[PDB]
Protein backbone atom coordinates (compact mmCIF):
# COMPACT_ATOMS: atom_id res chain seq x y z
CA UNK A 1 0.00 0.00 0.00
CA UNK A 2 2.66 2.42 0.98
CA UNK A 3 5.55 3.32 3.03
CA UNK A 4 5.53 5.21 6.44
CA UNK A 5 9.62 6.83 6.42
CA UNK A 6 9.58 7.01 10.55
CA UNK A 7 8.17 6.58 13.91
CA UNK A 8 4.46 6.08 13.91
CA UNK A 9 1.74 6.39 16.66
CA UNK A 10 1.35 3.49 17.13
CA UNK A 11 5.17 2.53 17.71
CA UNK A 12 4.70 1.62 21.65
CA UNK A 13 2.39 -1.46 21.33
CA UNK A 14 5.07 -3.44 19.05
CA UNK A 15 8.08 -2.41 21.61
CA UNK A 16 6.02 -3.89 24.55
CA UNK A 17 6.19 -7.77 22.78
CA UNK A 18 8.93 -7.42 21.03
CA UNK A 19 11.26 -5.95 24.27
CA UNK A 20 13.53 -3.61 21.94
CA UNK A 21 13.23 0.02 22.05
CA UNK A 22 12.50 2.50 18.75
CA UNK A 23 12.78 5.68 19.76
CA UNK A 24 15.96 4.77 21.58
CA UNK A 25 17.65 2.95 18.72
CA UNK A 26 17.00 5.53 16.30
CA UNK A 27 19.11 8.38 18.38
CA UNK A 28 21.91 4.92 18.20
CA UNK A 29 21.45 4.80 14.34
CA UNK A 30 21.97 8.53 13.95
CA UNK A 31 25.59 7.97 15.59
CA UNK A 32 26.74 5.30 13.49
CA UNK A 33 26.28 1.93 15.50
CA UNK A 34 25.46 -1.24 14.65
CA UNK A 35 22.59 -3.30 15.19
CA UNK A 36 23.17 -6.16 16.83
CA UNK A 37 26.24 -4.13 18.92
CA UNK A 38 26.69 -3.45 22.43
CA UNK A 39 25.12 -0.37 22.45
CA UNK A 40 21.88 -1.60 20.69
CA UNK A 41 21.76 -4.73 22.13
CA UNK A 42 19.46 -5.94 19.38
CA UNK A 43 19.21 -9.34 19.08
CA UNK A 44 19.54 -11.78 15.76
CA UNK A 45 16.87 -12.39 13.28
CA UNK A 46 15.75 -15.57 14.87
CA UNK A 47 16.48 -14.38 17.89
CA UNK A 48 13.32 -11.54 17.84
CA UNK A 49 9.90 -12.63 19.05
CA UNK A 50 7.40 -11.47 20.22
CA UNK A 51 5.90 -12.11 23.91
CA UNK A 52 2.00 -12.47 24.15
CA UNK A 53 -0.08 -9.75 23.11
CA UNK A 54 -0.51 -6.11 23.00
CA UNK A 55 -3.53 -3.15 22.21
CA UNK A 56 -3.10 0.68 21.80
CA UNK A 57 -5.65 3.39 22.40
CA UNK A 58 -4.99 6.70 21.84
CA UNK A 59 -6.38 9.28 24.54
CA UNK A 60 -8.06 12.38 21.80
CA UNK A 61 -10.52 14.38 22.98
CA UNK A 62 -13.00 13.43 20.30
CA UNK A 63 -16.97 11.97 20.99
CA UNK A 64 -20.12 10.60 19.14
CA UNK A 65 -22.10 13.56 20.78
CA UNK A 66 -20.00 15.89 18.29
CA UNK A 67 -19.44 13.54 16.36
CA UNK A 68 -15.55 13.32 16.84
CA UNK A 69 -14.42 16.24 17.58
CA UNK A 70 -12.50 18.11 19.13
CA UNK A 71 -13.19 21.02 22.21
CA UNK A 72 -11.34 23.97 24.07
CA UNK A 73 -11.45 24.12 27.96
CA UNK A 74 -9.19 23.84 30.53
CA UNK A 75 -8.20 20.08 32.06
CA UNK A 76 -10.34 20.69 35.80
CA UNK A 77 -9.39 17.02 36.69
CA UNK A 78 -7.02 14.50 34.96
CA UNK A 79 -7.35 11.02 36.49
CA UNK A 80 -4.11 8.74 34.84
CA UNK A 81 -4.08 4.63 36.02
CA UNK A 82 -0.73 3.05 35.35
CA UNK A 83 0.53 -0.32 37.24
CA UNK A 84 1.49 -3.74 35.55
CA UNK A 85 1.02 -4.01 31.23
CA UNK A 86 -0.05 -1.04 31.55
CA UNK A 87 2.28 1.76 29.37
CA UNK A 88 2.02 5.19 29.32
CA UNK A 89 4.09 7.89 26.65
CA UNK A 90 1.75 10.90 27.87
CA UNK A 91 1.62 14.45 26.73
CA UNK A 92 -1.52 16.94 26.68
CA UNK A 93 -3.85 16.07 29.42
CA UNK A 94 -2.81 17.50 33.09
CA UNK A 95 -3.70 19.44 35.78
CA UNK A 96 -5.89 21.82 34.15
CA UNK B 1 28.87 10.80 18.67
CA UNK B 2 25.95 12.99 19.39
CA UNK B 3 26.14 15.94 22.39
CA UNK B 4 22.68 16.96 22.04
CA UNK B 5 19.17 17.11 20.86
CA UNK B 6 16.29 19.20 19.52
CA UNK B 7 12.93 17.34 18.48
CA UNK B 8 11.15 19.19 15.68
CA UNK B 9 7.85 18.29 17.39
CA UNK B 10 5.20 18.59 20.23
CA UNK B 11 3.24 16.63 22.51
CA UNK B 12 3.42 12.38 23.16
CA UNK B 13 5.84 12.56 20.91
CA UNK B 14 8.46 14.95 22.14
CA UNK B 15 8.17 13.47 25.47
CA UNK B 16 9.11 10.18 23.99
CA UNK B 17 12.15 11.52 22.78
CA UNK B 18 13.46 13.50 25.60
CA UNK B 19 13.69 10.53 28.03
CA UNK B 20 15.01 8.33 25.35
CA UNK B 21 17.87 10.73 24.58
CA UNK B 22 18.65 11.84 28.53
CA UNK B 23 18.70 7.54 28.55
CA UNK B 24 21.66 7.95 26.15
CA UNK B 25 23.04 10.91 28.44
CA UNK B 26 22.52 13.28 25.33
CA UNK B 27 21.32 16.50 26.32
CA UNK B 28 17.63 17.48 25.35
CA UNK B 29 16.66 20.24 23.26
CA UNK B 30 12.59 21.64 22.79
CA UNK B 31 10.67 23.93 20.74
CA UNK B 32 7.19 25.57 20.85
CA UNK B 33 4.51 27.78 19.64
CA UNK B 34 2.31 30.73 20.86
CA UNK B 35 -0.42 28.36 21.59
CA UNK B 36 1.71 25.92 23.02
CA UNK B 37 3.63 28.30 25.35
CA UNK B 38 2.12 25.84 28.26
CA UNK B 39 2.87 22.26 26.50
CA UNK B 40 4.07 19.86 28.66
CA UNK B 41 6.83 18.95 26.29
CA UNK B 42 8.53 22.63 26.66
CA UNK B 43 9.58 21.34 30.43
CA UNK B 44 10.60 18.15 29.67
CA UNK B 45 13.61 19.16 27.88
CA UNK B 46 16.79 20.70 29.54
CA UNK B 47 16.29 23.85 26.82
CA UNK B 48 13.12 25.50 25.58
CA UNK B 49 12.67 28.30 22.95
CA UNK B 50 10.22 29.92 21.41
CA UNK B 51 9.95 29.39 17.31
CA UNK B 52 8.52 32.37 15.01
CA UNK B 53 7.45 34.96 17.59
CA UNK B 54 5.48 36.68 15.07
CA UNK B 55 4.42 33.35 13.04
CA UNK B 56 1.14 31.60 13.93
CA UNK B 57 0.69 28.70 16.33
CA UNK B 58 0.20 26.17 13.25
CA UNK B 59 2.29 26.96 11.03
CA UNK B 60 5.24 27.43 13.77
CA UNK B 61 6.12 24.47 13.56
CA UNK B 62 6.55 24.18 10.09
CA UNK B 63 8.62 26.96 9.82
CA UNK B 64 11.98 24.79 8.07
CA UNK B 65 14.54 27.89 8.23
CA UNK B 66 13.60 28.94 11.77
CA UNK B 67 13.97 25.46 13.53
CA UNK B 68 17.62 25.55 12.15
CA UNK B 69 18.43 28.60 13.83
CA UNK B 70 17.22 27.40 16.73
CA UNK B 71 19.33 24.05 16.41
CA UNK B 72 22.53 26.56 15.09
CA UNK B 73 22.48 28.74 18.02
CA UNK B 74 22.09 25.98 20.37
CA UNK B 75 25.17 23.94 19.57
CA UNK B 76 22.50 21.11 18.05
CA UNK B 77 24.14 18.46 16.02
CA UNK B 78 20.98 15.95 15.45
CA UNK B 79 17.26 17.00 15.31
CA UNK B 80 14.55 14.15 15.90
CA UNK B 81 11.87 15.35 13.32
CA UNK B 82 8.64 12.98 15.44
CA UNK B 83 5.79 12.37 13.35
CA UNK B 84 3.40 13.76 11.11
CA UNK B 85 5.09 17.58 10.44
CA UNK B 86 8.41 17.21 9.07
CA UNK B 87 9.15 14.20 9.10
CA UNK B 88 8.08 12.96 5.53
CA UNK B 89 9.79 16.34 4.41
CA UNK B 90 12.68 16.29 2.16
CA UNK B 91 13.86 19.86 2.00
CA UNK B 92 13.86 19.71 5.89
CA UNK B 93 16.45 16.78 6.53
CA UNK B 94 18.57 18.39 3.30
CA UNK C 1 17.61 -20.50 53.44
CA UNK C 2 14.03 -19.56 54.36
CA UNK C 3 10.52 -20.20 51.99
CA UNK C 4 8.36 -17.20 51.65
CA UNK C 5 4.57 -18.54 51.96
CA UNK C 6 3.12 -15.23 50.18
CA UNK C 7 3.62 -12.43 47.50
CA UNK C 8 6.65 -10.12 47.43
CA UNK C 9 7.22 -6.61 47.29
CA UNK C 10 9.99 -7.17 43.97
CA UNK C 11 7.44 -9.72 42.47
CA UNK C 12 6.71 -6.69 40.13
CA UNK C 13 10.45 -7.49 38.63
CA UNK C 14 9.60 -10.79 37.60
CA UNK C 15 5.92 -10.09 36.04
CA UNK C 16 7.86 -7.80 33.35
CA UNK C 17 10.12 -10.65 32.37
CA UNK C 18 7.56 -13.27 32.15
CA UNK C 19 4.87 -11.54 31.15
CA UNK C 20 2.45 -13.20 33.59
CA UNK C 21 0.66 -10.82 36.19
CA UNK C 22 1.59 -12.94 39.42
CA UNK C 23 -1.18 -10.53 41.70
CA UNK C 24 -3.99 -11.86 39.20
CA UNK C 25 -3.17 -15.34 38.95
CA UNK C 26 -2.95 -15.39 42.59
CA UNK C 27 -6.62 -14.37 42.87
CA UNK C 28 -7.11 -16.84 40.18
CA UNK C 29 -5.48 -19.74 41.97
CA UNK C 30 -8.26 -18.97 45.17
CA UNK C 31 -11.17 -19.50 42.93
CA UNK C 32 -10.13 -22.94 42.28
CA UNK C 33 -9.10 -21.89 38.39
CA UNK C 34 -6.48 -24.20 36.47
CA UNK C 35 -3.51 -21.98 35.23
CA UNK C 36 -3.67 -24.49 32.18
CA UNK C 37 -6.97 -23.87 31.70
CA UNK C 38 -9.33 -21.45 30.39
CA UNK C 39 -8.97 -18.54 32.94
CA UNK C 40 -5.47 -17.89 33.81
CA UNK C 41 -3.67 -19.17 30.33
CA UNK C 42 -0.26 -19.15 31.62
CA UNK C 43 1.98 -21.43 29.22
CA UNK C 44 3.35 -24.75 30.16
CA UNK C 45 6.51 -25.29 32.18
CA UNK C 46 9.58 -25.09 28.97
CA UNK C 47 7.27 -22.15 26.96
CA UNK C 48 8.13 -19.24 29.45
CA UNK C 49 11.66 -17.75 29.38
CA UNK C 50 12.80 -14.36 30.39
CA UNK C 51 12.45 -11.62 27.87
CA UNK C 52 15.22 -8.99 28.93
CA UNK C 53 15.91 -8.13 32.08
CA UNK C 54 14.49 -6.04 35.24
CA UNK C 55 15.48 -3.60 37.69
CA UNK C 56 13.15 -2.69 41.02
CA UNK C 57 13.85 -0.26 44.15
CA UNK C 58 11.21 1.76 46.78
CA UNK C 59 11.57 5.49 46.69
CA UNK C 60 11.82 5.42 50.82
CA UNK C 61 11.91 8.84 53.24
CA UNK C 62 14.65 7.09 55.04
CA UNK C 63 17.66 9.73 55.20
CA UNK C 64 20.88 8.25 53.26
CA UNK C 65 22.78 11.20 55.35
CA UNK C 66 21.71 10.55 58.60
CA UNK C 67 21.25 6.95 59.45
CA UNK C 68 18.61 5.94 57.38
CA UNK C 69 15.90 7.50 59.24
CA UNK C 70 12.54 7.72 58.22
CA UNK C 71 11.69 11.99 57.98
CA UNK C 72 8.16 12.00 58.15
CA UNK C 73 5.81 15.34 57.65
CA UNK C 74 4.18 16.85 54.70
CA UNK C 75 5.14 16.80 51.13
CA UNK C 76 4.62 20.07 48.84
CA UNK C 77 5.85 18.83 45.74
CA UNK C 78 5.46 15.09 43.70
CA UNK C 79 6.59 14.47 40.02
CA UNK C 80 6.77 11.10 38.80
CA UNK C 81 7.94 9.76 35.28
CA UNK C 82 5.94 6.86 33.12
CA UNK C 83 8.05 6.26 29.79
CA UNK C 84 8.55 3.21 27.51
CA UNK C 85 9.59 0.05 29.71
CA UNK C 86 9.24 1.82 33.35
CA UNK C 87 6.20 0.86 36.03
CA UNK C 88 5.14 3.29 38.70
CA UNK C 89 3.02 1.63 42.08
CA UNK C 90 2.53 4.66 44.06
CA UNK C 91 2.39 4.01 48.05
CA UNK C 92 2.31 6.96 49.58
CA UNK C 93 3.69 9.85 47.66
CA UNK C 94 1.77 12.11 46.27
CA UNK C 95 1.32 15.79 46.15
CA UNK C 96 0.01 16.91 49.74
Amino acid sequence: IEVNPRVQVEHTITEMVTGIDIVKTQILVAAGADLFGEEINMPQQKDITTLGYAIQCRITTEDPLNDFMPDTGTIIAYRSSGGFGVRLDAGDGFQG
Amino acid sequence: QIKKLLVANRGEIAIRIFRAAAELDISTVAIYSNEDKSSLHRYKADESYLVGSDLGPAESYLNIERIIDVAKQANVDAIHPGYGFLSENEQFAR
